[PDB]
């Protein structure tokens, strides 16, 4: 549950956030492939609530309604097509398990459901499943709202409904089995792992209950006796009871941490610096390295209020944000998810933001398509982080400096700081409000080397700076704290 | 319940406040 089943040389993940199926398996072939992407985090495929009020939101895909591969993402032919086509030229594909829970208790009964199964939250009766009164946790919740209300209590947490989602009983064999069937059969369509939504509302025995019931991999994709990755959505910053090592029997944990750190490290909040990630990864209290999941910012927190809050780097910050994923995927630690996000009407009262609900691009409900600029951009109002030459060269950087130790650290005592990969990569980063004019030692063979953060190798030239490298492996490096992207990565694959 | 732990963003929250 450890390894993510990736082809060998692709090192990372991008959570292609509310993307239809289709658009999915068309960017395996066209752009994730090529570029050298690991695989791909879906949405819940899972049947989910059409909520109305607010329109379509985002979240409405959290609740669901039953286990049908059936959303405003595809169908089961979309789904089943899009994980062939993606295996098929090396991309894996990782499902959002939505496990812990259905739909809040307080919905309304009936068919407003993405496929129009009917369930009825009131009488806690999902017959698409089947689900019944029996399968929920309302009896062993002890709280008096019947939702989480303490985080200081273990039990309640995983007992109680989060938000007032109906939290399903996974000690019991059958849910256990219906949630198996169900994971069991995207194993069967090629799927190469999950991510266990809410694992921290989840006892991390029902979870490896439920894992114990797994198949392995599809043999046509994976070789025998290869297992699903998992990796479980747990919060934890410090200081509660539920600590994330308590899953790493199962499999990787997300590490909320590294998003939360390296945000305020990059803003140079709290007296924070770039000098100080000199130890980064373990040294900073983070999880070990083989059961972290990392990432700058996730679909939820990207909105502000997740957990680090603030701190959280966006695309809204593109600057600072390409710095932070480029450290990440730069660095060793932990196995790297890429954000790609869409663009909503952010409007901010009090530091709130009120649109923070909205669903992906849509026309009345329906999801727009994914169109590509001939730059290589999305339109449609996606973002496509994923696709920005500082961000996706970073991808690539990752991929060829694998394996290669952290190594040539320099700082300035403030927030000018470089480092390299062995002998393969090197890169150097200003966020100083001055200049950065040094030689440093890259570790690197002598050669001219296109900086990938700035441009792009192309019949043997750069489009962007190019870094010279001398025979001790010196090379002198000028970065202006006006530069448009204050950081300069070169690796093997970018000499000429 | 609070302002703790909000998920699923603040609208959200605001309206399961309510
Ligand atoms: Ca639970
Ligand atoms: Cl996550």
């Amino acid at each position: 549950q450890y390894s993510p089943n990736t082809q060998q040389g692709r090192t990372s993940i991008v959570h292609l956030f509310e993307w239809r199926w289709v658009d999915i398996a068309l960017e395996c072939e066209r752009y994730l492939a090529p570029k050298g992407f690991g695989g791909v985090q879906v949405s819940p495929p899972n049947e989910n609530v059409a909520i109305y009020n607010p329109f379509r939101p985002w979240w409405e895909r959290y609740q669901p309604v039953s286990y049908k591969l059936c959303t405003r993402s595809g169908n089961e032919d979309e789904f089943r097509n899009m994980v062939t086509r993606c295996n098929n030229v090396g991309v894996r594909i990782y499902v959002d398990a939505v496990i812990n829970h259905m739909c809040g208790n307080a919905v309304s009964a009936g068919t407003s459901s993405t496929c129009g199964s009917y369930f009825n939250p009131g009488s806690r009766d999902f017959p698409a499943v089947p689900y019944s009164g029996w399968d929920f946790n309302d009896g062993k919740c002890k709280t008096g709202s019947g939702d989480i209300e303490n985080y200081n209590d273990a039990t309640q947490v995983r007992d109680c409904r989060l938000t007032g989602l109906l939290d399903l009983a996974l000690e019991k064999d059958y849910v256990r089995s219906k949630i198996a069937e169900y994971m069991n059969h995207l194993i069967d369509i090629g799927v190469a792992g999950f991510r266990l939504d809410a694992s921290k509302h989840m006892w991390p025995g029902d979870i490896k209950a439920i894992l114990d019931k797994l198949h392995n991999l599809n043999s046509n994709w994976f070789p025998a006796g290869s297992k699903p990755f998992i990796y479980q959505e747990v919060i934890d910053l410090g200081g509660e009871p539920i600590k994330s090592s308590d899953y790493f029997g199962n499999g990787r944990v997300t590490e909320f941490k590294y998003g939360a750190k390296l945000g305020t490290v990059i803003r140079k909040w709290n007296g924070e610096k770039m000098s100080y990630l000199k130890n980064w990864g373990e040294g900073w209290g983070f999880v070990p390295s083989d059961r972290a999941l990392v990432f700058v910012d996730n679909h939820d927190n990207q909105r502000g209020h997740g957990a680090g809050g603030a701190s959280i780097l966006t695309f809204w910050d593109a600057r600072l944000y390409k710095m932070a994923v480029g450290f990440m995927l730069a660095h060793p630690y932990g196995f790297t998810r890429v954000m790609s996000s869409y663009r909503w009407p952010r409007q901010f009262q009090n530091g709130n933001d009120v649109n923070d609900w909205v669903g992906p691009p849509n026309n009345n409900g329906v999801i727009k398509e994914v169109t590509i600029n001939p730059d290589t951009t999305c339109g449609n109002d996606w973002v496509c982080e994923h696709r920005w030459r500082q961000i996706r060269n970073m991808v690539i950087f990752r991929n060829v400096v694998d394996g290669q130790p952290f190594t040539n650290w320099y700082d300035n005592g403030s927030n000018q700081v470089a480092f390299g990969r062995g002998n393969r990569g090197f890169i150097v980063f200003n966020n100083d409000d001055w200049s950065f004019s040094l030689t440093l030692q890259t570790g690197l063979p002598a050669g001219t080397y296109c900086d990938v953060i700035s441009g792009d190798k192309i019949n043997g030239n750069c489009t962007g700076i190019k870094i010279y490298v001398s025979d001790d492996g010196k090379a002198h490096f000028s970065i202006s704290n006006s530069a448009e992207d204050p950081f300069i990565a070169i690796h093997a694959e970018s000499k000429l | 319940y609070g302002h703790s732990h909000i998920r699923f963003g603040y609208s959200y929250h605001v309206s399961y406040c309510g």
